[PDB]
């Protein structure tokens, strides 16, 4: 006799058959039986024990929760909110959210806590948490026309005062209430419905939940969950415009597109799937060709081999862009293409010099004067960066280590 | 995946390329926007309902539609006990008047 | 799909209702005649 | 009070 | 005691969490 | 009812093991197997934990006692200990993962 019971022994079958018309809905057993019985109790004797409010809200029946609603004498009527959010029934959480001592805000002790303690939901989760935590729009809509936002994680690190208080006694809940809240910005249904924009408050959020990923030990697998569902969030929303007013609304926002600075912090904060994208590629196309469109449209690869071959000879661009600027060579030097192509052909001509100072004094001063070449281009390039920004590429410090060896 | 991460280390190799003019490796001696928004958000809340259509189903809504059956049964049963209890109402005045 | 089934029920239900309460509105016009004319 | 609405204000009960 | 408490309460939320992932998983013909 | 014994013959065992034999094993790893799942385990004793591992490695020595239903005893025993990950996975709160 081991088994355990919510209800010490079951005690009324009237009661027990209003339990039972209560779970089935039928409604005029317990419209006629509103009035008449002795008085309306809380029921539960049930595996889980939930109230009649509770157990006909589970299974969805919108005329005899209307019919409770009307008691005023119900308990966990909380709890069946938070419930019947859970469930995504639309109909029964409008008719809960105009019952009485809801006025106003209630959301944000001794609320909810189903069967005299121990509620479900973790107890630090609000309403509008699990709304747009199970990424429910009509309901997350209603609760936000009513004024419910969500609480800021606050800090990691800020000890504060109550969070301090919070982090002794309470502890390892505090990172479970932590990475709730955080699960509630992160998703669709918030992000779109929240703010005044999405794509900006996406991406900071973003780039944050990579910071506390890395911070905290525990739980960066979730983090990085996290921040991959927003990313996803942004792609998505910029894969929607079909015009080019909005994807130009998108990636930019508020010499070619100028003030583009919006897609410099996406790939900043390693926002993959958004600068990968067909129509982001495509607009970095158009500013990546620019002036020289006949090479945009060309065949093959072979026609900028050739292209590269007669872009090898300095002493016409070189004697072009240093006597005068600004002619239509010097309306084509200035361009993202034409500055790859150059340097790329001077490098070759580098290693051909190479070459043919192998195969058999004007060689080698031509090569000493161009590793000084490379390690000024170092010193414009180690200039902008601080020496860890320099050194976080693996490849970036090789390159210096064979420039130092032929220096030496 | 490897054809986005290729797409974005492109993007970082010509990136690096726009913010400032470089010669040569010889350097020799030197509103509208509101209602975009609007449109997308709209857009995209629409495209999220269809998604959420589109994918398979939930035991828990089959238990809710036979509650919804059962429901209606009892409903149209507790109909017709009310009609044919006015109806003998009726009935039964009409057999006192003609006795 | 399901939620079109749902929504059909519940228009199933209003509707049967609502021939409920017209036929027992037509039923009590016939009642209250015949009691009028017993009185 | 940065959320988006189709109507400005809730108007008509009926 | 406590650990009486404690373990109603695991057992409870562990019965109807099994209910939810019951009811989580796709559709039988019959 | 318990599943008895393997070895034991104790009468009646040893009388439904002869002219009864072959459905024996198929009661005992029935049996098992309603011992073995969720429901009987959450509802049936005082607390789930202490049943469950027992009942675990009782059926990680029968497994290797019988040869013949390894796989399946392997089955039965691998649900139960996911029985249990699956239950203190549930708790929120320092005072039940205590």
């Amino acid at each position: 006799a081991y088994m355990f019971s919510d209800r010490s022994t079951s005690l009324s079958i009237e009661e027990e058959r209003f339990l039972d018309a209560a779970e089935y809905g039928n409604i005029p057993v317990v419209r006629k039986m509103l009035e008449e019985c002795h008085s309306l109790n809380v029921n539960c004797v049930d595996y889980m024990g939930q109230n009649a409010l509770q157990l006909a809200v589970a299974n969805e029946h919108l005329e005899i929760t209307e019919l409770l609603l009307k008691k005023e004498n119900l308990s966990r009527v909380g709890d069946a909110l938070l419930l019947a959010i859970s469930k995504g029934y639309v109909r029964i959480v409008e008719a809960i959210l105009s019952h009485p001592a809801f006025a106003e805000g209630k959301r944000l002790d001794d609320f909810y806590a189903y069967d005299e303690d121990g509620t479900r939901f973790s107890h630090d989760v609000t309403p509008i948490i699990l709304a747009a935590h199970c990424q429910e729009y009509e309901i997350v809509h209603t609760l936000l026309r009513k004024g419910a936002r969500i609480e800021r994680p606050h800090d990691y690190f800020c000890k504060c005062n109550d969070c301090n208080q919070k982090q002794k006694h309470d502890s390892f809940s505090h990172s479970r209430s932590r990475i709730n809240a955080y699960k509630g910005l992160a998703s669709p249904a918030y992000l779109s419905l929240s703010s005044e924009d999405p794509v900006m408050t996406a991406l900071e959020l973003s780039n944050e939940l990579a910071v506390l990923a890395n911070i905290e030990k525990e739980f960066k697998n979730d983090y990085k969950k996290l921040s991959m569902q927003c990313k996803d969030f942004v792609v998505g929303l910029l894969d929607l415009c079909r015009n080019t007013e909005e994807v130009e609304a998108i990636l930019n926002g508020d010499h070619g597109r100028p003030n583009l600075s919006r897609l410099k912090l996406a790939i900043k904060y390693e926002v993959k799937k958004f600068v990968a994208h067909p129509n982001c590629q495509q607009q970095l196309l158009s500013i990546w060709y620019e002036n020289l469109s006949g090479l945009r449209q060309q065949t093959m690869a072979v026609k900028f081999l050739v292209v590269l071959a007669v872009a090898i000879g300095l002493p016409f661009l070189a004697l072009i862009y240093w006597f005068a600027p600004c002619s239509k060579m010097g309306k084509i030097m200035r361009g993202p293409f034409m500055k790859f192509v150059a340097h790329a052909a001077s490098f070759t001509i580098f290693l051909g010099l190479l070459v043919m100072n192998a195969a058999d004094s004007w060689m080698e001063m031509l090569i000493i004067s161009w590793v000084i070449g490379m390690i000024w281009a170092e010193c414009k390039e180690i200039w902008t960066q601080g020496p860890k920004e320099y050194l976080f590429e693996l490849w970036n410090m090789l390159d210096f280590g064979m420039l130092a060896i032929f220096a030496a | 995946d490897a054809d986005v991460e290729w797409k974005f280390a492109r993007a970082k190799l010509w990136f690096s390329y726009f913010e400032e003019g470089r010669t040569l490796p010889v350097p020799f001696n030197l509103r509208q926007y509101q209602k975009i928004m609007k449109r997308l958000i709209k857009r995209y809340v629409l495209q999220a309902q269809i998604d959420k259509e589109s994918d398979e189903v939930n035991e828990g809504e089959l238990k809710e539609i036979k509650q919804d059956i059962s429901s209606l049964r009892y409903e149209l049963l507790e109909e017709k006990s009310q009609n044919t209890e006015d109806l003998a109402e009726l009935i039964r005045e009409l057999g006192e008047k003609l006795s």
